[PDB]
Formats: structure tokens, C-alpha cells, sequence
């Protein structure tokens, strides 16, 4: 798992040094970050707000349902063994067929606002569905489709009609201004770096990865050559270091 | 319209959303897309691009090496977004949809109040000044039935049409998240 | 009014077939019909946990058909105008979101969309990051609701007979509300077949929980349960009721 | 009066038509309102050209 963590580094950018080097870190900055979701569920009830109210609009709507049984709707009586007992059989079918065409279209409404909801509930599992097949089973690439950051991994947990994930998300923290620059002469060649930008701390120039500051010397392992110095806008002035040189000096 | 169709005001003014719109514009433009990821980040925007260019495959020494040919096929790609749009009025049929399809539905719904459903008249106010309570209640019971089944009509296509919007916003709330704040590899997703 | 009727006209109407301009039958000249000032009342209030103490929305008036203050939805009396701008707590409409705070009563104010952030830009200044965190958020989805199931007879016309003979008159709509219903609770069992059961095999867990330092013990399912679910999915368990 | 026999036909279209008007103040909630701070342009406008 700690081979599986450094595929997943490669995933958003960040070279696999990162992670062996800081696994100590990480690996605190994990475990104290599940023991965050249990003070953030076993205090605040209302974290569970999209899945009690799955609950509630299905136990209000039944009780809707239940309370149209007590209505008149323009018979004598809502109870129907009370229209039988106390009418006759020309007088009492005019009572009853008020009563069954205002039940019948309570239960029509009904319907009506169960196939709508579920269709609400049909499309947010195909949105779960989405997200257990492209966010626990692989790494998402989708900015925000999986929790706020670069997205490492994720780790479903069931729930009481509906899913809980756990999205464990890469967040870059802390910065450092830098001085930039686009491109190199050497010698009248332009060097752009093959992977991440060229930074400088104000007096030597370093070509760093994007996504953690780790400098290097600037060399022809990083870079590569296109064109010369006549057309970049921004170009800066900087000796690139050739590690074959020495080796030929020697 | 007098007849207690009220329209609530929506929450956030349009001078909100314009500033929003120019949250997620002023980010995107400074910051790359890392201010959806974690705090934003400055970038020249000429090394932004190059950033995206990697993205599609493409080497960044063409953006560097033709940075005055994209600046001129940028700019007068936006400079040809105004004349397609000052005058082809057609242009924003997803959106008059919306407000016409929600005008007509109500000014159905007003004109149903014109309506006998079997009474004598549509005016409430003139069975009640015309006739007896034992048989106004007869006349009242066939315009409440048929008026209550004119909103369980109304309500149930706006039940099914809010669906749609609902649909047509978390597209839209996933289009803001993937190719406004990251560079999307989906193709066709995102023109 | 301004109607100019014509000298055989009486009534103006409107387009829902109310009489919407009248002419006096004994000085002829015409009069508009207007309906007294009406709107919806809204009752904005924290909860009755908290306090018992509201703040009334007069949705779509003045401030002269009824401290007072004035929204663009309507004439919004018992709650403070603040200078301050918050996040939204009781949302009222027109960027106006109302709350209670500190003493204390009902505050009503423009509602803050974030914190002000200038980014320091320029054509040769890069910041990149060098550290970073780890951050697990929670992310939580319906995916299926309650399978219920209507008897269409016995809702409609429970143990009777008399009732039951009228209800064949009407045909089937009986037989398709048990048809709407079923076909909500076939796929109920679908999303969930959906969502959880995408892996062919069951996998389990190796006895020694040696994941490079990590500590996976909290999302596991602890075999000391009957159920043998995890620590988190007892607590989500006992926040849904 | 006539009206209450029916029972929740009236207290069920105000709460459907509440339904609906509150998720539309949640769906300009999140298609817009996804970046957390309010970001503006700095006064001079190099950017690349």
C-alpha cells in the first residue's frame, strides 16, 4: 500500500518522491484525518441532511395519504361503514361515489409524487453508481467530481438508504513566491523543461515540479532544446548544466 | 396575476451572480485552475497555457514559439462571440424555452378560471348572488372540482420541468467543476 | 380609469373572466376594479430550541399596508437592519438572508459571498506550493428509498362490498397504481444492485494490517458487531431515524 | 368552507410548489457559488497579450 500511494502521486503530477520521503507524514496526516469524521458525525446530527430527508418526504407523504381517509370531500361521512349503515342503496350510492372519486385521486397524487421522487433518487444512483465505479475502483481526474482537490482514492461506506464516501483528497498548503520565467537561452538555444517550471529563490535559477517546490539543477535531463532565443516573450539568461561535461573533462 | 399567482424573487440578485462570475473568471485567468484544488496560485498566463497545452499533448514550445499568433486567434475569437451574438437572436433558445414554456403554463392556468366545468358560470361571485344555498353548493362542488384539478395539472408539470432543470443544472454545476476549474479530457464535454 | 368605454359597453374584463372595470350606473364614468392589497405572510424564526421570537416577512407589499425594514420581496417587520454582511441562515430572497444572532434578536442583512482575495499577479511571478495536506472529505448520496405498496381496494373501499362493486365501474386504475408501484420498487432493488454490487468477488481483508503505517481500522468492519459493519457505518447508522 | 372537505389538497400544492422553489435557489447555488472566496482581476492586464 505504500507502492499503491506512489501510483497514485503519479496520478496528479506529484513525482513518488514526494510520498516515500513523507510517509511518516502522511501517514499521520491520514489517521488524524479519519479520526475527524467521527467528532464531525458523532456531534453534528445534521451532516445526514440529504438522507434524513429521503426518510421524511416518503413518511410525510404516506401521512398525507393516510389523513385524506378523514375527508369528506362533499359526502356525509368520511367513514365509510357509516354511509352503509345509515343509507339506502339508490341514496347511498351518490355518497359513495363522491368518496371513491376523491380517494382515487388522492392515490393518483400519490403516485404522482412517487414516481417523480423516484426519479430524483433513480438519478442520484446513477450519480452514485458514477462515482463508486470512477472514484473508489480507479482515480478520477474530473476537477471536483470527487471532493475538493486533487483526488488520491476514496472509500464507500453504507448508509441507511444511500452511500457515504470517504474522498481522500491531495490539498496543497503552504507558498512561497518565485520569480519565473518561460524558457533559457544557453547558447542561443531555448530550453524548456520537460516536466514542471523554471523558478528562481532571486539568485539561481532551479527547474522544480508543479505541485511541490523541490528544486533542481537545472540540466539537460530536464530540459529540451526548440528554436533559439529570437522569438520566446520572456526568455532569461542562465548557464545550463550538462552532466555528460565533467565526465569527458575527467 | 391578482389571483394569488405570486413569483418569489430568486435569492441571489444578478449582481451577485455577476459577481460569481467574476470569482470563477478572475481565478481562472490569474490563478490556472489550482484555486479549485487548494488556494489559488499565481501564474504568468502565458506559462498557464502552457500548462494546457501539455494537457492535449501538444508540446509547449508551439505555444511559446506562436504566443502573438494564438494571442490574435484568441482575441478575435472572442471579437466574433459579440456579432454572433448582437445579431442572431436564436442564439439563446435553451433560455427563452424557459421563460416561455413557464408563461405559458400560467397564463393556461389563468385562463382556466373562464371556464364552466359543467356550472352555470364561471363567476364565483355570481352563483353566490344567484342562487339558493342548498343548490349553489351543487354549482360550487362542479368549479372547486374542476378548478382543483387545474393545479394538480399545473403542479405536476412543474414538478416534471423542475426535473429537467435539476437535470440541466448539475450539468451544468459539472461543467463549472471540470472545464471552468481544470482542463477536461472528455472529449466533446467541453465544445 | 382611463378605459375609455364605448356607449353600449358595460362591463371591462379581464383574462380570467373577472370583471375587471365597472361604469357607474348613475354618473356614467368608469371605474377600475382593483382587489385589495393582498400578499403572502412568511414567518421567518430561528428554531423554538432557541428562542421564540420571529421576524414576519409581508411577502410583496409596501411598508404602508400593514425595526421595519424594506427587502425587495416584500415589507420584513421584527427583525434589525445590520450594516455587516454574513453567510446565508435563513434565506429571504433578493440577497437578503435573515438570522439571530446577539441582547440577541432577529438581524436581517445583504448576505457576503466570500472573503475579498486580490491575487497578487504579475507576468513573472509563479507560487508553488511546499507542503501539502491530506484532507478526507464526506461525500453522501441517496440511493434508494422506502419500497412501499398501496392495496388500491382496500385503501379505497376497505372490507366492503358495496364499495367494491362501484370501483370495478371505473376500470383500471386499480391494476396500474399496483403496476407504478411495483415498478418504483423493482428498481429500488436496482440501485442498490447498482451502486454496491459492481465487484465480481468478495475480497477480505489479510489478518495483518500492515498498510504501509496507515490506519484503516475505522472504516473495516469490526467482527465484535453482530452485524458485522464498521465503526463509521454504526455512527451513520445511528444518526438516521 | 366548501373547500375543507377536500382536506390537504390545498396544503400540498403550497408545499410542492415550495419544493421546487427552493432547490432553485439551490441550483444557481451550485453551478455559481463553488469557488470559496471572491477573487478579482489585478489593474493591469498583461496577460500574455
Amino acid at each position: 500500500f505504500a507502492m499503491q500511494m506512489a501510483y497514485r502521486f503519479n496520478g496528479i503530477g506529484v513525482t513518488q518522491n514526494v510520498l516515500y520521503e513523507n510517509q511518516k507524514l502522511i501517514a499521520n496526516q491520514f489517521n488524524s484525518a479519519i479520526g475527524k469524521i467521527q467528532d464531525s458525525l458523532s456531534s453534528t446530527a445534521s451532516a445526514l441532511g440529504k438522507l434524513q430527508d429521503v426518510v421524511n418526504q416518503n413518511a410525510q407523504a404516506l401521512n398525507t395519504l393516510v389523513k385524506q381517509l378523514s375527508s369528506n370531500f362533499g359526502a356525509i361521512s368520511s367513514v365509510l361503514n357509516d354511509i352503509l349503515s345509515r343509507l339506502c342503496p339508490p341514496e347511498a350510492e351518490v355518497q359513495i361515489d363522491r368518496l371513491i372519486t376523491g380517494r382515487l385521486q388522492s392515490l393518483q397524487t400519490y403516485v404522482t409524487q412517487q414516481l417523480i421522487r423516484a426519479a430524483e433518487i433513480r438519478a442520484s444512483a446513477n450519480l452514485a453508481a458514477t462515482k463508486m465505479s470512477e472514484c473508489v475502483l480507479g482515480q478520477s481526474k474530473r476537477v471536483d467530481f470527487c471532493g475538493k482537490g486533487y483526488h488520491l482514492m476514496s472509500f464507500p461506506q453504507s448508509a441507511p438508504h444511500g452511500v457515504v464516501f470517504l474522498h481522500v483528497t491531495y490539498v496543497p498548503a503552504q507558498e512561497k513566491n518565485f520569480t519565473t520565467a518561460p524558457a533559457i537561452c544557453h547558447d542561443g538555444k531555448a530550453h524548456f523543461p520537460r516536466e514542471g517550471v523554471f523558478v528562481s529563490n532571486g539568485t539561481h535559477w532551479f527547474v522544480t515540479q508543479r505541485n511541490f517546490y523541490e528544486p533542481q539543477i537545472i540540466t539537460t535531463d530536464n530540459t529540451f532544446v526548440s528554436g533559439n532565443c529570437d522569438v520566446v516573450i520572456g526568455i532569461v539568461n542562465n548557464t545550463v548544466y550538462d552532466p555528460l561535461q565533467p565526465e569527458l573533462d575527467s | 396575476k391578482f389571483n394569488g399567482l405570486t413569483v418569489l424573487p430568486p435569492l441571489l440578485t444578478d449582481e451577485m451572480i455577476a459577481q460569481y462570475t467574476s470569482a470563477l473568471l478572475a481565478g481562472t485567468i490569474t490563478s490556472g485552475w489550482t484555486f479549485g484544488a487548494g488556494a489559488a496560485l499565481q501564474i504568468p498566463f502565458a506559462m498557464q497555457m502552457a500548462y494546457r497545452f501539455n494537457g492535449i499533448g501538444v508540446t509547449q514550445n508551439v505555444l511559446y514559439e506562436n504566443q502573438k499568433l494564438i494571442a490574435n486567434q484568441f482575441n478575435s475569437a472572442i471579437g466574433k462571440i459579440q456579432d454572433s451574438l448582437s445579431s442572431t437572436a436564436s442564439a439563446l433558445g435553451k433560455l427563452q424555452d424557459v421563460v416561455n414554456q413557464n408563461a405559458q403554463a400560467l397564463n393556461t392556468l389563468v385562463k382556466q378560471l373562464s371556464s364552466n366545468f359543467g356550472a352555470i358560470s364561471s363567476v364565483l361571485n355570481d352563483i353566490l348572488s344567484r342562487l339558493c344555498p342548498p343548490e349553489a353548493e351543487v354549482q360550487i362542488d362542479r368549479l372547486i372540482t374542476g378548478r382543483l384539478q387545474s393545479l394538480q395539472t399545473y403542479v405536476t408539470q412543474q414538478l416534471i420541468r423542475a426535473a429537467e432543470i435539476r437535470a440541466s443544472a448539475n450539468l451544468a454545476a459539472t461543467k463549472m467543476s471540470e472545464c471552468v476549474l481544470g482542463q477536461s479530457k472528455r472529449v466533446d464535454f467541453c465544445g | 380609469s382611463n378605459k375609455k368605454f364605448l356607449p353600449f359597453q358595460q362591463f371591462g374584463r379581464d383574462i380570467a373572466d373577472t370583471t375587471d372595470a365597472v361604469r357607474d350606473p348613475q354618473t356614467l364614468e368608469i371605474l377600475d376594479i382593483t382587489p385589495c392589497s393582498f400578499g403572502g405572510v412568511s414567518v421567518i424564526t430561528p428554531g423554538t430550541n432557541t428562542s421564540n421570537q420571529v421576524a414576519v416577512l409581508y411577502q410583496d407589499v409596501n411598508c404602508t399596508e400593514v425595526n421595519v425594514f424594506q427587502t425587495r420581496a416584500g415589507c420584513l417587520i421584527g427583525a434589525e437592519h445590520v450594516n455587516n454582511s454574513y453567510e446565508c441562515d435563513i434565506p429571504i430572497g433578493a440577497g437578503i438572508c435573515a438570522s439571530y444572532q446577539t441582547s440577541q434578536s432577529i438581524i436581517a442583512y445583504t448576505m457576503s459571498l466570500g472573503a475579498e482575495n486580490s491575487v497578487a499577479y504579475s507576468n513573472n511571478s509563479i507560487a508553488i506550493p511546499t507542503n501539502f495536506t491530506i484532507s478526507v472529505t464526506t461525500e453522501i448520496l441517496p440511493v434508494s428509498m422506502t419500497k412501499t405498496s398501496v392495496d388500491c381496494t382496500m385503501y379505497i373501499c376497505g372490507d366492503s362490498t358495496e364499495c367494491s362493486n362501484l370501483l370495478l365501474q371505473y376500470g383500471s386504475f386499480c391494476t396500474q397504481l399496483n403496476r407504478a408501484l411495483t415498478g418504483i420498487a423493482v428498481e429500488q432493488d436496482k440501485n442498490t444492485q447498482e451502486v454496491f454490487a459492481q465487484v465480481k468477488q468478495i475480497y477480505k481483508t489479510p489478518p495483518i494490517k500492515d498498510f504501509g503505517g496507515f490506519n484503516f481500522s475505522q472504516i473495516l468492519p469490526d467482527p465484535s458487531k453482530p452485524s458485522k459493519r464498521s465503526f463509521i457505518e454504526d455512527l451513520l447508522f445511528n444518526k438516521v431515524t
